Parts: C-alpha cells; sequence; structure tokens
C-alpha cells in the first residue's frame, strides 16, 4: 500500500517523502539512459 | 436538507406528478405492463398497490369506487378493477407489482424499469434466478444443513 | 486529407526462418468523419486500451455514450477482417494494442447571439483509429515495490562521483 | 470574470486525463445463460427481453383485433392460445411461455 | 529417489505424448459440431489430435473460455484441454448449470490431485476416494502426527501451487505404460490394475500438473487458478488427508467459509 | 469436331502444328507460376487470359507463394479442341509441384516448402486470331480427385443468426 510504503521507506533510509513519489512522463524522457561514463 | 422526505419531485409541481402517476396506473391497468422510466415507476408501483387494496374493499364502498374514478382515468378500467385484479389477488396480501430493470432508453439514457401486476396474460419476463441447488457450494451447505438436523 | 492508417494493411513483410518468433498479426481499422468530439472518442478510446477485444466489446456494449455504438462497430468489423482478410484464426485471441481519435475535417456555422453579436459554431467531427494484435493482452505495469524503490535509490547511492576534482 | 492567461496544454491534460474523469471499468457484465447475449447484474438480457416485448405486442395487436373499438376492457382473465376468454394465435409456443 | 523419479515420470510422459503424435499423418482434420442452449448451430473445422475443446471456446469468444469446465463431446465429459479425435457434438459446461455434477466431480478430482501433488514436496500415495460433493469434503489418502502449524503450510503450498497456474495435462494411456512409469508404488500399480481391468481397452487415464503425475478416473479441470479458496482440513488414521475448496465463479465468504471448513473437519 | 476445329485453326493462323503444342503450353504454365511467385504482372499478362488472371492473383494479394516445378509425369497431353473468332485447346497435366503460401506477416497457412506432391490438371487455353497467342482461361475441377491438402489454420462456420 502506497502511502504507508512510503513511510517505511523514509523509516528505512531516512529522508523526505517527496523523492519516492514516482515522476512523471515528460521528465523521464528527458533522463539520459547512456550517459558519459569515465574512470 | 430534505431528511425523511418521501415522494420524487416529477412534473411541473405536485398537481401535475399526481396527473402523472394517473396516466402510468391506467396504462397498466388497461395493459398489465409498462415500461417506463425506473424513478417514476416506484412511484407508480406504491400508488398501484394502494389502489389495488382499494378496489379489493368491493363496488359497494362509496369511497373505494370514488377513487377507482379520480384514478382510473378511462373509466372501462373500473369495472376491471373490481370485476377481475381484486379476484386475482384475494389470497395474497401485498405481493402484486413485480418492478424490474430495463437495459436504457435510447435517446435520453434514461434509467428504465417494467411494472406488471402479478401473474397476468402476457408472456414472461426473462426472470433473474438464484443459482440452482445442485451447484458445489449449494451442495455444501445442504450437506451442513443435513449434519445440522442429523445433530439436532 | 491523408490516410496512412488504410494503407497500413497493405504491408508485407518478409517470410519466417523454421527456428523465429512467430510474429503476430497486427491489424489496423478505422471510421473516418464520425459526428463526435475527438475529445469525447479520446475516453472511450482510453477506456479500450490495453483489453481483449471481448472485454472492450463487453464495455461498450453497456457504455451509455453515443461513441461508443461506434466503437463497438468499428471493433466488430475489425474481428471480421483479422477472421478473414488477415489470416487470424481464433478471434478471442485479439487485443487492442492502439486506440486513438484524430479530428476529422469541421464544418463552420453562424451561432447568433444576444444583441447584434454572433459566435461562430464549430460541427466537429473525429476519425477513430483502431490497431488490433493477435495475442493474449499484456500483462499491465506491477506496481513497483518497496523494494524496488530501495533497490533504485541504492543504485543512485553508488552512482556518485566526486563531481568535479579529477 | 476572464481568463487572466491562456491555460496551458500540459495542465490541461492535467485536469481532463484525471482518473475521476477517465470511464469506469465496469464488473457488472456476466453472460445471459439463456441466449448468451451478455447483459448486466440486476438487469433483465437486452436480447432476451426483446423477444418477449415482440410477443405482447403481436398478442396486444390481436386483442385489439378482438376488441373492435376504444373503451371496451371485458370482464375476463384472458389467455393465449397458439395452436391449440381465449386469445388465437398461431405457430407453436416458444420454449419460455408456459 | 523422490530427486530422480518426478524427472523420470515427467520424461516418460513427454515420450509418451510425442508417440501419440506420432500416429497422426500431418494435421487431419475433422468438423466437429455445437451442441447447446445458445450460439447455435456452429461448426468447427478442427485438426484431430492437437485441437482441444479450448481451441473451440477460444473461436466462439473468450467468455466461454472462461466460463467453461468439462466439454460434453457425444454426451461425455472431455477435459478443456483434451483433443477432438472424429467428428463429434460439442457441449460447454459451467458450474452454474442445472445440471452441474458432472462439473463438481471433476473439480474435487483436481482439488485431490493438488493436494497430493502438496502431500508429496511438503515433507508414497494409495488413491483419491472416490468422494460425493454433500459428503462436505475432497479427501486423500496417504501412506506415512501433523498440527495446525502443519496444516497451514500444506493450505500456503496449495495457494502458491494455485498462483502458479498450472494447465492439466491430460492422457490416455495403454496399461503397460502406466505400470512402468508407477512400478516403484504399488498400491498406485493396483490401482492401475483395477482401472484396466474395469474397461475393455486398458486405456488407463494419466492426468499431470507440471512436475506432478497420477492417476484419476474422471475428467479434470483446466487450470490450478479456478480453485480461488483452497484449504486443507485435518488428517485422520493409512492417513486419509482431508480438505474443502471452493472455486471462483462461486465465492463462499468469510462466516459461511469457516462453516463448511468446521464441517470439513468432522 | 476436333479435327475439324484444328483445320479451322490452321486455316486462320495460318502455320500451325499440334504435335509440339503440348510442350509449349508446359512451358507456358511454369512461365505463367514463376511469374506468381515473383508478381510479374507485367510477364503474366503476355501468359494467361483476362478470365483466368484475376482468378488467379486476386485471393493471391499481399501474400508471397514460394512455388517450384520438377519431374512432369507422362507426356503432355492434349485432348479436346473447339471454336468474333476467340479459339479453344485443353490440355492435361500430371506433373510435381510445390507450394507454400506465406501470409502478410510471415507464417504458413497452405503447404510444405520443399515437400513436392503430384498434382492432375484439366488446363484449359484460348487464343485471339492478328497478334495473338495461345493463354490459359480455365481449370477444370474434374475427374473427382482426392480433395485438396487440408488448411493448417482451424475455422469456425457460423449458423443462423436470430
Ligand atoms: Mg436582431
Ligand atoms: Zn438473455
Amino acid at each position: 500500500e502506497e502511502g504507508p510504503m512510503i513511510e517505511q521507506l523514509s523509516k528505512m533510509f531516512f529522508t523526505t517523502k517527496h523523492r519516492w513519489y514516482p515522476h512523471g512522463r515528460y521528465h523521464r524522457c528527458r533522463k539520459n539512459l547512456n550517459p558519459p561514463k569515465d574512470r | 436538507i430534505s431528511h425523511g422526505r418521501v415522494f420524487r419531485r416529477m412534473g411541473l409541481g405536485p398537481e401535475s406528478r399526481i396527473h402523472l402517476l394517473r396516466n402510468l396506473l391506467t396504462g397498466l391497468v388497461r395493459h398489465e405492463r409498462i415500461e417506463a422510466p425506473w424513478a417514476r415507476v416506484d412511484e407508480m408501483r406504491g400508488y398501484a398497490e394502494k389502489l389495488i387494496d382499494y378496489g379489493k374493499l368491493g363496488d359497494t364502498n362509496e369511497r373505494a369506487m370514488r377513487m377507482a374514478d379520480f384514478w382510473l382515468t378511462e373509466k372501462d378500467l373500473i369495472p376491471k378493477l373490481f370485476q377481475v385484479l381484486a379476484p386475482r389477488y384475494k389470497d395474497q396480501t401485498g405481493g402484486y407489482t413485480r418492478m424490474l430493470q430495463i437495459p436504457n432508453r435510447s435517446l435520453d439514457r434514461a434509467k428504465m424499469a417494467v411494472i406488471e401486476y402479478k401473474g397476468n396474460c402476457l408472456p414472461p419476463l426473462p426472470l433473474p434466478r438464484r443459482d440452482s441447488h445442485l451447484t458445489l457450494l449449494n451442495q455444501l451447505l445442504q450437506g451442513l444443513r443435513q449434519d445440522l438436523r442429523q445433530s439436532q | 486529407i491523408s490516410r496512412k492508417w488504410e494503407k497500413k494493411n497493405k504491408i508485407v513483410y518478409p517470410p519466417q526462418l523454421p527456428g523465429e518468433p512467430r510474429r503476430p498479426a497486427e491489424i489496423y481499422h478505422c471510421r473516418r468523419q464520425i459526428k463526435y468530439s475527438k475529445d469525447k472518442m479520446w475516453y472511450l478510446a482510453k477506456l479500450i486500451r490495453g483489453m481483449s477485444i471481448d472485454q472492450a466489446l463487453a464495455q461498450l456494449e453497456f457504455n451509455d455514450k453515443k461513441g461508443a455504438k461506434i466503437i463497438k462497430e468499428v471493433l466488430l468489423e475489425a474481428q471480421d477482417m483479422a477472421v478473414r482478410d488477415h489470416n487470424v484464426e481464433f478471434r478471442s485471441n485479439l487485443y487492442i494494442a492502439e486506440s486513438t481519435s484524430g479530428r476529422g475535417q469541421c464544418l463552420k456555422r453562424i451561432r447568433y447571439h444576444g444583441r447584434g453579436r454572433f459566435g461562430i459554431m464549430e460541427k466537429v467531427y473525429c476519425h477513430y483509429f483502431v490497431k488490433l494484435v493477435e495475442g493474449p493482452p499484456p500483462p499491465p505495469e506491477p506496481p513497483k515495490t518497496a523494494v524496488a524503490h530501495a533497490k533504485e535509490y541504492i543504485q543512485q547511492l553508488r552512482s556518485r562521483t566526486i563531481v568535479h576534482t579529477l | 470574470a476572464a481568463p487572466k492567461n491562456r491555460r496551458t496544454i500540459e495542465v490541461n491534460r492535467c485536469r481532463r486525463r484525471n482518473p475521476q474523469k477517465l470511464i469506469k471499468v465496469k464488473n457488472n457484465i456476466d453472460v445471459c445463460p439463456e441466449c448468451g447475449h451478455l447483459k448486466q447484474k440486476h438487469v433483465l438480457c437486452a436480447y432476451c427481453y426483446e423477444k418477449v416485448c415482440k410477443e405482447t405486442a403481436e398478442i396486444r395487436r390481436q386483442i385489439g383485433k378482438q376488441e373492435g373499438g376504444p373503451f371496451k376492457a371485458p370482464t375476463i382473465e384472458t389467455v393465449v392460445l397458439y395452436t391449440g376468454r381465449i386469445i388465437e394465435r398461431d405457430r407453436k409456443r416458444p420454449s419460455w411461455f408456459t | 529417489s523422490p530427486t530422480e523419479l518426478t524427472e523420470m515420470r515427467n520424461d516418460l510422459f513427454n515420450k509418451e505424448k510425442a508417440r501419440q503424435l506420432s500416429l497422426t499423418p500431418r494435421t487431419e482434420k475433422i468438423e466437429v459440431k455445437h451442441v447447446g442452449k445458445t450460439d447455435p448451430g456452429t461448426v468447427f473445422v478442427m485438426n484431430k489430435n492437437i485441437s482441444t475443446p479450448y481451441s473451440c471456446a477460444m473461436h466462439l469468444s473468450e467468455w466461454y473460455c472462461r466460463k467453461s469446465i468439462l466439454a460434453l463431446v457425444d454426451g461425455q465429459p472431455w477435459d478443456m484441454y483434451k483433443p477432438l479425435t472424429k467428428s463429434c457434438e460439442i457441449k460447454f459446461l459451467t458450474f452454474k448449470d442445472c445440471d452441474p455434477g458432472e462439473v463438481n466431480k471433476a473439480y474435487w478430482r483436481s482439488c485431490a490431485m493438488m493436494m497430493g501433488c502438496v502431500i508429496e514436496r511438503a515433507f508414497n500415495l494409495v488413491r483419491a476416494p472416490e468422494v460425493p460433493v454433500i459428503s462436505g469434503a475432497f479427501c486423500y489418502d496417504v501412506v506415512l502426527m501433523p498440527t495446525k502449524e502443519n496444516l497451514r503450510s500444506f493450505t500456503k503450498d496449495a495457494h502458491a501451487l494455485i498462483y502458479k497456474d498450472l494447465p492439466f495435462e491430460t492422457l490416455e494411456v495403454e496399461a503397460k505404460v502406466a505400470l512402468e512409469i508407477f512400478q516403484h508404488s504399488k498400491y498406485k500399480v493396483d490401482f492401475i490394475e483395477e482401472k484396466a481391468s474395469q474397461n475393455p481397452e486398458r486405456i488407463v487415464k494419466l492426468h499431470r500438473i507440471g512436475d506432478f503425475i497420477d492417476v484419476s478416473e474422471g475428467p479434470l479441470i483446466p487450470r490450478t487458478s479456478i480453485c480461488f479458496q483452497y484449504e486443507v482440513s485435518a488428517v485422520h488414521n493409512i492417513r486419509r488427508f482431508q480438505g474443502v475448496s471452493l472455486p471462483v465463479h462461486l465465492r463462499a465468504h468469510f462466516t459461511i467459509w469457516d462453516k463448511l471448513l468446521e464441517r470439513s473437519r468432522k | 469436331a476436333s479435327q475439324v476445329s484444328i483445320r479451322r485453326i490452321k486455316d486462320y493462323d495460318a502455320n500451325f502444328k499440334i504435335k509440339d503444342f503440348p510442350e509449349k503450353a508446359k512451358d507456358i504454365f511454369i512461365e505463367a507460376h514463376l511469374c506468381l511467385n515473383n508478381s510479374d504482372h507485367d510477364r503474366l499478362h503476355t501468359l494467361v487470359t483476362e478470365h483466368c488472371f484475376p482468378d488467379m492473383t486476386w485471393d493471391i494479394k499481399y501474400k508471397t507463394v514460394r512455388w517450384s516445378f520438377v519431374e512432369s509425369l507422362e507426356p503432355s497431353h492434349v485432348v479436346q479442341v473447339r471454336c468474333n473468332v476467340y479459339g479453344q485447346i485443353t490440355v492435361r497435366m500430371h506433373t510435381r509441384q510445390t507450394l507454400a503460401i506465406y501470409d502478410r506477416f510471415g507464417r504458413l497457412m497452405y503447404g510444405q516448402e520443399d515437400v513436392p506432391k503430384d498434382v492432375l490438371e484439366y488446363v484449359v487455353f484460348e487464343k485471339q486470331l492478328p497478334y495473338g497467342s495461345w493463354r490459359m482461361h480455365t481449370k477444370i475441377v474434374p475427374p473427382w480427385a482426392p480433395p485438396k491438402q487440408p488448411i493448417l489454420k482451424t475455422v469456425m462456420i457460423p449458423g443462423p443468426q436470430l
């Protein structure tokens, strides 16, 4: 279940709820799948 | 606010609503079946049952006669109400009027409904059955019942 | 006026080798200049999208909307096409891959407003598009679990570098 | 009142592509155990209801024919006989009128 | 040994299947009619040793596939997944018919098989008894004491199996082959022999759930997923394990389910 | 009657010999079938008449056939011949023919590609009598050959809807 799960995650990892909420389609499209890796 | 408030608000006022109801009733009396919008249909049924009860009291009671006159506009129907419907339901108490849905009216997509006085002369409606007794769960239940009986 | 959807049924993919996956039958069909607004069509389309033909048909039957009938008709026609012309054996094995609504050519009329004034009514039309594929309807997104999220977070953590210095 | 700025397409999508406005995927639908043409729970089968309606209509017509003009409504419970008060149809009886 | 045996039996089954396939010469076609209360009077032009009544169902619709369980071909119940030999007349059977007794028996058999499967892994099986529906359980006889925890575990296993969702593979086989398959288990062998004796053709009915294989008289339900509520009530002393289980299409609901379980327990 | 027809044909043409014709006919047939594989409507129409062309090209559209030819059994025979002015010949044919019909997507719906099957044909040819030539008109479905190859996919035949 969503909110509870989020809370659990937060507890585990020490962080706010806002990052665990899933971001939209446009943003994901934008993300670079093959970034330039070094070293 | 409209708590504990029977009677839907049908026509252009209460008189209008009553008139509408009456027409439906008349139709029912004529026909013994009507396709009609579901919200009014229940009202009709309610009225219909009462009307039948009234009819049961008999021709000779004047009040009943008056009521019949008021509610059956076509006037040939009053005799039918007295000399048929009442005869049919002398054994019953208030089981009359069978009211079931119809898919939906085509133009305005209203909720529809049928309204027959019980028994009647027309071809039977394709009624919703309960599941047959020979099915698995039902069988199990039966078995349980039997066991219980045995115990007691 | 362009019509590529119609064309799409006229492709011939070169024949398969014995040791190769089956390559399911894709089937494309439309209705043009339907009297409806595209956005209204879109909801119906959305409702259909991932579903087996049969399920979709069922849904359409009981959705009280003008366009629903049309969509159902289209689906039926598509099914028929699949069985006859496109060599799909089982009707039941067709699922809806795609369903979308385009805008048809629209007619302008006068609306006649109060005072001396007037709007321009545009009498709208739609093109309904369908793609059926052969095979059972693909499984939807399984909602990612807490564990998955945790894993992702861990990955992210790992992924970092010292940014600027070297 | 007048819109002070044009509503952006993204915003609009969010507004109008949200799950309250999307059409619900119902689960009332069962097969019609006689006739198989598929129907809602809590509702009479549309196809199954149709035949009955048709039958009623024909019977109604026959009744009308019997009873010359309007304002009759006799004092007898009517019966519908097909081929062996009475109303006389034709054909065999269907597998549902009994 | 249990690690070997299962594999070996499976292999044997596969071989048998292959052999069966061998006999037909490259797609032989038969015209199978649909007798039924609805969707008449259709005929399906099927390929004989391959195509099942499931194919027929598919051709008709998806609804049929969902709800059909046994296929009465010439007034005798085939499994949905057991092929249609020669030109014949089909009826499809649900749980909710006027005459659902055949279906019920099949369901019971399936349940028994599932139970047996659960037993075999969890830790020799004599037979599945031919129990009615009013008797209020499906049993399975096993030669080896279990607690409530054990029962729970068993139930869980069954649930897992159901989730896995395996098709009930079918074959009607020679008796010799059957014997070969189950020569280690004596009771099973005896049962097979009895079955052979019963019929004129030897025609032993082998049924299979992925890895597990078993003998049974009647037909079986298509898949394990049709079981929805499945539990393992108690064991009574050979040791007869009992169970009660209701499918999708007839869900019990809590209190009722509990009552049923209690009944089974007796 | 046949003889008379032949004579008439000779008179029309004029130079014509039926001792070599069957072979020619066979060759033409082969060419036509080759064309069918490669979808050459340009080449086909020099062979095969306006009656037969649409009969052997409509069904086979959007779908790739993989025909081949191999060892004709018996000699190429010629049965009955008869005769605006559009003549008619009939040819009996007994050959080994491969057939593999693949759909829009690939797949395979009729027959095996490698395995050759032995076939009977009663092929009727016609010709126009200025720049005409001998082209296929009909395939006579007699005598009573042992059905066809069975279709791979299963089929449902809907009954009378109500
Ligand atoms: Mg003015
Ligand atoms: Zn029905």
